[PDB]
């Protein structure tokens, strides 16, 4: 008889305030350590966000299930794709920095 | 008869009937709060799409990030057109960020009256335009 | 008849009415383990009793020391000795127990310093049997005491397996050989016809204020159970007694609470003089409703009106602290501004006495059993109960006391439940009804649905409302009342001529409002004829020809050695009215008021005296 | 003479293959009360009695006549007609609801949702009820203001986009505020288990704070605020 619905909701706001703190944190302190934490916080928040759009609009039996799976794939693929970028390239931070003074 | 039985019958009755759904989005009064709830979804979606496109192409496409930037320099757009692309990125981000803070203030229980909505609504709107112009110019 | 689907339901008990009384009766029956149906033409919350404002009386003794027996004395005095004291004993004794029951249900009563229920002063109440000054026993949820009463009773009602026939218009009683078998009803939702049968049947259909052109009462206050009892040939009681509430708004006639006055609100004429000090010296503007309103109506007569056309009077509130108005009267603060553009904290409300309560209704036991009159004697109609405003236990008599109907509701609703629970058993033989019973209701329903005549339903309703308004008002005279009678009778003749437009089955409001019109007329006829015959001034009924209060004795002087008047010579008796549904003739009889209480040793009978405040 | 035009939504289920349409009526405002219901009543009585709507108190305290006037959900008996004759008053039934006939929506589900939250006092030992008035302090009673006044008109829930898309599984502002009403009634003993009854993603957690519900409430109440107040209890209540 768990209380997951409320926990999940809290989780969202916890990573919301995290992500908010992380944007100026990244500007002031641009480094490898920020590149990953930014990649985690970003995909998670995005994942839960779209998950709400899904639970709102996707009316259906085997549809609700499918959309949630395809979202999970997309989210997982995203977190890896980002982590790959942080390992094998300049990373989220330096990449923005290059893009801007252009 | 129970509350659960009543709903189950409500839906049995209406779905098998020739009753029409009263118009909703077609006729309801446009408000700033409304538009701003819509825009938060829109900007929210657009941003995740952009993030995922950045992650996916980093896995699927060849060449390093510099090789991708050097390709943008190829069709060298005018300094103002580059500022446009730059403003078009920061705009949805900033809107969603500021309106996001507003959403968070709400979850604390604070600022939830009709006047406070319209007021905080304009503050967000103004804060978007300023920070969007201010960042694009950096 | 091949056109109409007949659907038979079987139950232990049927309650017709989802008001305050209706609900308490309804779920009270289910609590005693009875398979109960509740038939209502509105969603239960929408029932009038939401409009309730002042409070609900109980001698809880929350503000000072109180005794229920003092509340007893007050109501019977108020009743102008037409109120049956056996019922008034029962009600006022049960008062505190019944109100506590409601608070315990979760009714959000306003609180005091002690944390107890907040009681307030109201028109007509006293301590120490009149000798002790103003009483504070009006239990209230701020200004919205009825809304909360109805909503908590409904909240509670959801705990039991009662069957709610929501938005079903009850057409007639199912009657077989003097006994009640249930109700035949139209389901508004799909135009179908349902015969709901039961051992016992409770009528709690509220008042008939919509007989008049100006009323505080809702658009659905059309005396429908009253008309059903009438169509059965059963008598109605005291129908000429129509409460004119002193403080109804000038515009749409919406009620402004008497609570206003109990909180310190004052009544003002054109010259600023507090006119209620002139009429009632001791009780002032906290006097009985019949006295205040007749004083108001009389102040307009003399030329002291208050409008730009001099036709109303002001209820002043602005001298009371702003926070008192905010906490005590927030709901009339809103509706005064909405309907009259009035700031209560700075300006007075334009108020005019308007129709409000029906102390008449279905004659009843203190146990809530419908009485017929055989051979000048009382007689219980088997399986038929009535409670609330639609009834007449005459706990109210010739003039209802302020904040006593919400009490009426709760007590007698409950009483109906206990009377059934304590007489018969659940799962007892539900009496079988004839295969074509309630046939004439469907035929009546059919004619009105396809009614192609000359006079539109709305138009005739107007003719009735304006007639009752000018012929049977606060004051009435023989000649004026007679033109009223021969006018209403002519308008009953007009009923065979009405035009209806909507021919559909689903939600035919065009149709129902015509059913309502037949119901209204049958109520109006008995009001006006009984009014014309009553040749005395008693309570709300004030005859300008016969300003005297006619009792068995001249109760002003000593009782000692006097001639007691024969029954058909005095007027201290209930009016019993019948009407032949076809010819529209009103014939009337009379039955005595009940003076003995349930226990002289616990609650002493109050004999008639000179009644002024 | 001051003539005001009304465009009203119409549909008759008893008419063979009839589709929803608008019908316009014209009313002299000098011979009519100030409120929209007054017009409806007048056009019903005098012009067209095929017009079908719910009404009772004309006082704004029963909640029967709730409908969509000129965009927003209010009560027709409290909304005065805009005397501006150049504008035309558009009258619709409560948004995204199954229409029974004309302006009469099927509210069956609305009420059932209300039932599912148990809007009555619940005590752990109800073996003493009906004999002593329960003690509630004046301060404990203020906490119910802006909550008990609700009239169940269903204006807010019907102005709610989440209640449009998910009216089946989501309880909506109206019902939710009453769950809150009983949560903080100091006389109630079932506060924890009232919150546990919302522990799924639909019942409560389908509001994303659109606040369109509160803006529309005809009684001035704030269901939005009370919902966000629920959410806070949900995250914080222990055991
Ligand atoms: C008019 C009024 C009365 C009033 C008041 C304020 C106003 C504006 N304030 C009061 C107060 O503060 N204290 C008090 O003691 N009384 C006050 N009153 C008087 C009192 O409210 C009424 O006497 C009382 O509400 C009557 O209640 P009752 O239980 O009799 O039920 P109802 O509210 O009148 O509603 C009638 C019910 O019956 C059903 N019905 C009616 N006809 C039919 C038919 N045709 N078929 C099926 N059902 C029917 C209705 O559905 C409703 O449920
Ligand atoms: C996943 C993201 C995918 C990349 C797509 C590009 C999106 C643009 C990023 C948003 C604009 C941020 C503002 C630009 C900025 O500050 O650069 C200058 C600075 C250089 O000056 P400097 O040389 O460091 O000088 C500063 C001295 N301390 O840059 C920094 O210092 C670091 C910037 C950190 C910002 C965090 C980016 C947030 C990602 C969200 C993107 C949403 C997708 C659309
Ligand atoms: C990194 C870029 C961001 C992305 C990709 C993103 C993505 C999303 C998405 C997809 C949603 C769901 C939309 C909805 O349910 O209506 C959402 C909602 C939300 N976002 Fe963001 N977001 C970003 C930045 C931020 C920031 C910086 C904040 C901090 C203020 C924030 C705060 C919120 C909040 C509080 C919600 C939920 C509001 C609610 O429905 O109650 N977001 N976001
Ligand atoms: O769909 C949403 N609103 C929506 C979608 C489409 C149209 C309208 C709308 C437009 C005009 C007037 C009224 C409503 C409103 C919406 C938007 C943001 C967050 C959550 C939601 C929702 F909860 F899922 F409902
Ligand atoms: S909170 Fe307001 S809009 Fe919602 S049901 Fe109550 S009165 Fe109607
Ligand atoms: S969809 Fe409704 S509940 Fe208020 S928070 Fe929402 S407007
Ligand atoms: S009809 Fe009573 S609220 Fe409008």
């Amino acid at each position: 008889s768990s209380k997951a619905a409320s926990l999940h909701w809290t989780g969202e706001r916890v990573v919301s305030v995290l992500l908010l703190g992380l944007l100026p944190a990244a500007y002031l302190n641009p480094c490898s350590a920020m590149d990953y934490s930014l990649a985690a916080a970003l995909t998670l928040h995005g994942h839960w966000g779209i998950g709400q759009v899904v639970t709102d609009y996707v009316r259906g039996d085997a549809l609700q299930k499918a959309a949630k799976a395809g979202l999970l794939a997309l989210s997982a693929f995203t977190f890896a794709g980002l982590c790959y970028f942080n390992y094998h390239d300049v990373g989220i931070c330096k990449a923005v920095a290059m893009l801007w003074k252009l | 008869t129970t509350a659960k039985e009543e709903m189950e019958r409500f839906w049995n009755k209406n779905l098998g009937s020739n009753r029409p759904l009263s118009p909703h989005i077609t006729i309801y009064r446009w408000s700033l709060p409304m538009a701003m709830s819509i825009c938060h979804r829109g900007t929210g979606i657009a941003l995740s799409a952009g993030v995922s496109l950045f992650g996916l192409s980093a896995l699927l496409l060849p060449g390093n990030f510099e090789s991708h930037l050097e390709l943008v320099k190829s069709l060298c757009l005018g300094p103002t057109l580059i500022y446009t692309a730059k403003f078009g990125i920061v705009f949805p981000l900033m809107y969603h960020t500021w309106n996001g803070i507003r959403h968070l203030i709400w979850d604390l229980g604070k600022g939830l009256t009709i006047p406070q909505l319209t007021q905080s609504g304009v503050v967000v709107l103004i804060l978007t335009v300023l920070s969007s112009v201010g960042l694009a110019a950096m | 008849s091949t056109q109409y689907p007949v659907v038979d339901h079987e139950f232990d008990a049927v309650v017709v009415g989802a008001g305050g009384a209706g609900l308490r009766a309804a779920f009270g029956l289910s609590e005693a383990g009875f398979n109960t149906a509740c038939v209502t033409k509105l969603f239960p919350t929408r029932s009038h009793t939401v409009a309730a404002q002042g409070g609900i009386n109980a001698a809880l003794g929350n503000m000072e020391e109180d005794n229920w027996r003092w509340h007893f004395y007050d109501t019977v005095k108020g009743s102008d000795w037409l109120g049956d004291q056996d019922a008034i004993h029962y009600m006022t004794e049960q008062a505190p127990a019944s109100v506590v029951e409601l608070e315990n249900y979760g009714m959000p009563f306003s609180r005091t310093e002690d944390g107890k229920i907040y009681q307030r002063a109201f028109g007509g109440q006293s301590l120490k049997f009149g000798k002790g000054g103003q009483a504070h026993r009006c239990c209230c949820v701020a200004d919205r005491t009825g809304h909360s009463l109805l909503h908590t009773l409904y909240g509670r009602s959801l705990r039991y397996d009662t069957s709610y026939f929501v938005e079903y218009f009850a057409l007639d009683l199912l009657m077989e050989n003097g006994e009640c078998r249930g109700v035949i009803a139209l389901c508004i939702e799909d135009g179908s016809i349902h015969r709901i049968r039961a051992r016992n049947t409770v009528v709690a259909t509220g008042g008939y204020g919509r007989t008049y052109f100006s009323c505080t009462s809702a658009h659905t206050s059309t005396g429908d159970g009253t008309a059903m009892v009438t169509r059965a040939g059963l008598p109605c009681q005291d129908l000429e007694f129509v409460q004119f509430h002193p403080t109804g708004i000038y515009g749409a006639g919406c009620l402004i609470t008497e609570g206003c006055r109990g909180e310190g609100g004052i009544l003002i004429n054109s010259q600023g003089e507090r006119f209620m000090e002139r009429y009632a010296p001791v009780a002032k503007d906290l006097a009985s409703r019949d006295v205040v309103s007749r004083s108001m109506t009389l102040e307009i007569r003399e030329g002291r009106g208050c409008g730009p056309e001099k036709d109303h009077v002001y209820l002043q509130l602005h001298h009371l602290p702003p926070e008192q108005l905010a906490v005590r009267l927030p709901g009339i603060s809103e509706t005064a501004m909405i309907f009259a553009g009035v700031d209560v904290t700075k300006e007075p409300i334009p108020v005019l006495p308007t129709v409000h309560y029906n102390m008449g209704g279905i004659p009843t036991n203190y146990k809530g059993q419908v009485l017929r009159h055989v051979n000048g004697q009382d007689q219980v109609v088997p399986g038929l109960y009535a409670c609330g405003e639609a009834a007449c236990a005459s706990v109210h008599g010739a003039n209802r006391l302020g904040a006593n109907s919400l009490l009426d509701l709760v007590v007698f609703g409950r009483a109906c439940a206990l009377s059934i629970a304590e007489s018969c058993r659940p799962g007892d033989k539900v009496p079988s009804i004839k295969p074509n019973a309630g046939e004439e209701s469907v035929m009546n329903l059919d004619k009105l649905r396809f009614a192609n005549g000359t006079i539109r339903t709305s138009e005739l309703r107007l003719s009735m409302q304006k007639s009752m308004q000018s012929h049977a008002a606060v004051f009435r005279v023989g000649s004026v009342l007679q033109e009223g009678c021969e006018k209403i009778l002519r308008l009953y003749g007009d009923l065979q001529h009405l035009k209806t437009f909507d021919r559909g089955m689903v939600w035919n409001t065009d149709l129902v409002e015509t059913l309502e019109l037949q119901n209204l007329m049958l109520c109006a006829l008995q009001t006006i004829y009984g009014a014309e015959a009553r040749k005395e001034s008693r309570g709300a009924h004030a005859r300008e020809d016969f300003k005297e209060r006619v009792d068995e004795y001249d109760y002003s002087k000593p009782i000692q050695g006097q001639q007691k008047k024969p029954f058909q010579e005095h007027w201290r008796k209930h009016t019993l009215s019948y009407v032949d549904v076809k010819t529209g003739k009103v014939s009337l009889e009379y039955r005595p008021v009940i003076d003995k209480t349930l226990n002289e040793a616990d609650c002493a009978t109050v004999p008639p005296a000179i009644r002024s405040y | 003479p001051r003539i005001k035009k009304f465009a009203i939504y119409r549909w008759d289920p008893d008419k063979t293959g009839d589709k929803p349409h608008m019908q316009t009526y014209e009313i002299d405002l000098n011979n009519c009360g100030p409120m929209v219901l007054d017009a409806l009543i007048k056009i019903k009585n005098e012009i067209d009695s095929t017009l079908t709507f719910r009404r009772s108190c004309r006082e704004g305290i029963c909640g029967s006549c709730a409908m969509n006037i000129n965009g927003g959900n209010t009560l027709a008996c409290t909304r005065r007609i805009d005397t501006n004759l150049d504008k035309v008053s558009k009258i619709y039934p409560l948004p995204h609801m199954y229409v029974i006939k004309d302006l009469v929506p099927d509210l069956s589900n609305f009420y059932a949702q209300y039932k599912s939250i148990e809007p009555y006092l619940k005590k752990k030992d109800e073996s003493q009820e009906g004999k002593q008035q329960y003690l509630q302090s004046i301060e404990e009673r203020e906490k119910l203001d802006g909550l008990y006044e609700c009239i169940l008109c269903a204006c807010c829930s019907t102005s709610c986009p989440s209640y449009w898309w998910n009216g089946d599984k989501y309880l909506g502002p109206a019902v939710l505020m009453q769950a809150y009403r009983w949560m903080i009634d100091s006389r109630d003993d079932f506060t924890e288990e009232r919150l546990a009854k919302l522990q799924d993603p639909f019942s409560l957690y389908r509001c994303h704070t659109i606040m369109n519900c509160t803006g529309t409430c005809p009684k001035g109440l704030n269901p939005g605020k009370a919902i966000a107040e629920i959410k806070k209890m949900m995250a914080t209540y222990k055991e």
